[PDB]
RNA sequence: CCGGGCACUCUAACGGGACUGCCCGCGAAAGCGGGAGGAAGGAGGGGACGACGUCUGGUCAGCAUGGCCCUUACGGCCUGGGCGACACACGUGCUACAAUGCCCACUACAAAGCGAUGCCACCCGGCAACGGGGAGCUAAUCGCAAAAAGGUGGGCCCAGUUCGGAUUGGGGUCUGCAACCCGACCCCAUGAAGCCGGAAUCGCUAGUAAUCGCGGAUCAGCCAUGCCGCGGUGAAUACG
């Protein structure tokens, strides 16, 4: 992108709870454009996360995603003879971004033979604020932070 | 149920079970367990008696296996091997035996690399 | 009732060739079925630019055979004179059947 | 194209397998077309030409 | 009495036909979920229908050849979206909106020569 | 997994040249360019000399072999 | 796997036929 | 399917369509941002097309060509062998290491192409490859042709395992004068490495990548998992 700033993908709400941003989790939990597979799995965990508890599935979603979004990282950077890792604020849209991606990376690093359970889990394990996909969040934030020395190269 | 020379195997649907033995493999299990009648799904654990001594009589009279299978095969490769034989040869001095290429590839049968010296000059590649 | 047929390789040979004929017996036999288009059989032959190697130029070349049907009904015999030798065409083929 | 090999246009193959074609045109074996009887670069030449009818540039 | 349309997508063509009624689709001789079994996609293409409250006031009766399911979906969801028009023009107004009456142009890209597959470019070392 | 189907091929060169060498009794080399000819059991005790390309190579051939080709008893290449 | 000529995938993918795959 | 009808879908020729024309905002203009109507909006998407010139680039082995050189041989013919060697090294790929998976059923949904001594329906024989018989098509009309991924049901239960199919032993089928060197294919047995890959490195900006299958040229057959195309499902991301 050296011209513009490319405009982003407006996505088609979820076929079920009509919401964008559950396309989108879809979207990264599919591989090889097998979008039916994807939107299934999903589902199924939604499901399981009916069961396993009371609350309604898209509010779990929703507050996981919240929880594992990074608000600080460190970007890697040249300074005279040397990389330096800059804590920078971190955008908005790539918050959700990092959040959704981590959350199935995490989810698929998961022991429960089940695709849905995995996501299942995962996904209401974050909002109790455990899981891998949080502990990564974390180590982001401490990541950066730890390198506020380094914060007067605002970049 | 040991059925071929001291092959046990268990726990499991005895159709896959049936090939931890030399000489069978999914064709013949599902072979067997059919001229036998026995519910191929059911587990070696769980089979009966009368079904584990069918099996037993079927399978071992009917087949050369184990023991048997592995002296002949090796009696048939010593053989081409003996006789001038070109696949003797290749036996012999343990090549592919199968018109393959030896150029590249042919780990199989040649094992893990015997790496040399050579020439690093203009692009090799 | 007759049915022809109308191959080429010019798509304009025909159809000065499918009107060269309707027309004529438009005004000796039935009101014809009017000239049909059949669908188009597509030639291709693609090869490397180059005399040696460059594997990766290739130019595209096809040869595509347009078709035709008219067939008229009524194998009237004022027909078969505006028509039968009033030939035009030189890049078309016909056949006959009916 | 050595003239003494363009001599496949004997029929006389002994064994029809040993028959093959050549271009009709530069005697090319390595890349004829049957349609053609033609090489893949001869065939190219004579399209370019015109003299190949109803061959054009495909485009798509 | 009946209300046509068309719709196309990526190369799949489908006929629709509106008729006053409950809400029974034929596609093709079977029903809309006898046809579309287990397509988590399939709702989209009544999608048209939901947007003016319709589907509760109309029935549909739809054929559909080539393509793929997902493409066909899309069909249907054109057809059934310019029918709708066809039994009133008012519906453009809010219909529109929604895009439901724009034909999707992106189809298969062509595979050209030197490439693996219209853009994959072969795999290159040493350079 | 070989096979040829019914008709085991053998270049009637050698053979109405062996399977009448074989009413004068025997006899001592014939030597052949056809290796594509299958080995045959009135071949047995006989010894061809098969072209290999380069040379012609002695094969006494025997029972033991009474099914392979006459090439496979002369090597083409040399190696190490 | 595709390279399982004993199974579907493997017949289709080397376009052949057989037991593990007749013509219907 | 028949009668029947061209509406529809198509098939394929010819036209219409978009012009920053309209509205608003910014300019001095050209234009830029935005809004409407529109299938489509500001080069709508892809292709053909690649200036004067550079690399004494490539090709005397497509062909043409100046000059050299051999002209019972550096010409010509055969039979056989080699181009298919292997301690070893690299490029490009294929198939994988699995449960978002593998297997067996049942059932859907394409597009381009190719076919008269060629596709080969259907039937019988064979586990099958394929044999024997045989209808149809000069092919929008008959055949290749099954679509596969999908969907439904069932099995496997985390194991080098129902993952993976290398290697090897058998027994066969085809093409062909002939498959030892050196063919593809089928069936039984065998069931290797491989648990996601060091340093380093390649592709792609959307119907693209990634995945799934289908056709064609060459061609008797084939060593195509290569090329050249075709359509199904279909992302992520671009601060800068
Ligand atoms: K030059
Ligand atoms: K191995
Ligand atoms: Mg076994
Ligand atoms: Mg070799
Ligand atoms: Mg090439
Ligand atoms: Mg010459
Ligand atoms: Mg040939
Ligand atoms: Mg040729
Ligand atoms: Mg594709
Ligand atoms: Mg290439
Ligand atoms: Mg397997
Ligand atoms: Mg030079
Ligand atoms: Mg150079
Ligand atoms: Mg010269
Ligand atoms: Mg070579
Ligand atoms: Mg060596
Ligand atoms: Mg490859
Ligand atoms: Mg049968
Ligand atoms: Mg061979
Ligand atoms: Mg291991
Ligand atoms: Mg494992
Ligand atoms: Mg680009
Ligand atoms: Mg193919
Ligand atoms: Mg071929
Ligand atoms: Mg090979
Ligand atoms: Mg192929
Ligand atoms: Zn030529």
């Amino acid at each position: 992108a050296r011209r513009r700033r490319a405009e982003v993908r407006q996505l088609q709400p979820d076929l079920v709870y009509g919401d964008v941003l559950v396309t989108a989790f879809i979207n990264k939990i599919m591989r090889d454009g097998k979008k039916n597979l994807a939107a299934r799995i999903f589902y199924d965990a939604c499901k399981i996360i009916q069961e396993k508890t009371g609350q309604e599935p898209l509010k779990v979603f929703k507050q996981a995603v919240e929880n594992v979004k990074p608000r600080m990282e460190v970007r890697s950077r040249r300074v005279g003879g040397a990389n330096y890792q800059v804590p920078m604020e971190v955008s908005p849209r790539r918050q959700q971004s990092l959040a959704l991606r981590w959350l199935v990376q995490a989810a698929n690093q998961r022991p429960e033979r089940r695709a849905a359970v995995r996501i299942a889990h995962e996904l209401m394990d974050a909002a109790e604020g455990k899981g891998g996909a949080v502990k990564k969040k974390e180590d982001v934030e401490r990541m950066a932070e730890a390198n506020r020395a380094y914060a007067h190269y605002r970049w | 149920a040991r059925i071929a020379g001291v092959e046990i195997p268990r726990n499991k649907r005895v159709d896959v079970a049936l090939t931890y033995i030399y000489g069978i493999g999914k064709a013949r299990a599902k072979e067997a367990l059919e001229k036998t009648g026995i519910n191929p799904a059911t587990r070696v654990k769980d089979l009966t008696e009368a079904e584990v001594v069918r099996l037993r009589e079927y399978v071992e009279n009917t087949w050369k296996l184990e023991g048997e299978l592995r002296a002949e095969v090796a009696a048939n490769i010593k053989r081409l091997m003996d006789i001038g034989c070109y696949r003797g040869l290749r036996h012999r001095r343990g090549l592919p035996v199968r018109g393959q290429r030896t150029r590249t590839n042919a780990r199989t049968r040649k094992g893990p690399r015997k790496t040399v010296a050579g020439k690093k000059k203009a692009p090799r590649k | 009732k007759i049915r022809i047929k109308l191959r080429g390789f010019d798509h304009k040979t025909l159809d000065a060739s499918a009107q060269k004929i309707v027309e004529a017996a438009r005004r000796s036999g039935a009101q014809v079925s009017g000239p049909i288009p059949l669908p188009t059989r597509v030639r291709r032959f693609t090869v490397i630019r180059g005399p040696f190697k460059h594997k990766d130029s290739r130019e595209h070349f096809e040869l595509r055979t347009h078709n035709r049907l008219v067939d008229i009904i009524n194998p009237n015999r004022k027909t078969i004179e505006q028509l039968m030798t009033l030939d035009l065409p030189t890049g078309v083929e016909i056949e006959i059947k009916t | 194209a050595r003239k003494a090999l363009i001599e496949k246009a004997k029929r006389t193959p002994k064994f029809k397998v040993r028959a093959y074609t050549r271009c009709v045109r530069c005697g090319r074996a390595r890349s004829v077309y049957r349609f053609f009887g033609l090489c893949r670069i001869c065939l190219r030449e004579l399209a370019h030409k015109g003299q190949l009818p109803g061959v054009r540039k495909a485009s798509w | 009495e009946q209300y046509y349309g068309t719709g196309r997508r990526k190369e799949a063509v489908a006929r629709v036909f509106l008729r006053p009624g409950n809400g029974k689709v034929t596609v093709n001789g079977q029903d809309f979920n006898e046809y579309f079994q287990g397509l988590v996609r399939a709702v989209a293409a009544l999608e048209p229908l939901r947007a003016v409250d319709a589907l509760g006031r109309f029935d549909a009766y739809i054929t559909v050849r080539g393509g793929g399911k997902s493409g066909q979906i899309d069909a249907i969801k054109l057809g059934i979206a310019r029918a709708l028009v066809q039994y009133n023009p008012d519906y453009r107004a809010k219909l529109k909106p929604l895009g439901f009456l724009t034909r999707d142009a992106r189809v298969v890209e062509r595979k050209k020569y030197g490439k693996h597959k219209a853009r994959r470019a072969p795999q290159y070392s040493k350079r | 997994p070989r096979s040829l189907k019914k008709g085991v091929f053998v270049d009637d060169h050698l053979l109405e040249k062996v399977l009448e060498l074989n009413a004068k009794g025997e006899k001592r080399l014939i030597k052949t360019w056809s290796r594509r000819s299958t080995i045959v059991p009135e071949m047995v005790g006989h010894t061809i000399a098969v072209y290999n390309g380069k040379q012609h190579v002695p094969v006494y051939i025997t029972e033991n072999m009474v099914g392979h080709k006459l090439g496979e008893f002369a090597p083409t290449r040399t190696y190490r | 796997g595709k390279g399982d000529r004993r199974t579907r995938r493997g017949k289709i993918w080397r376009g052949t036929y057989g037991k593990y795959r007749p013509r219907k």
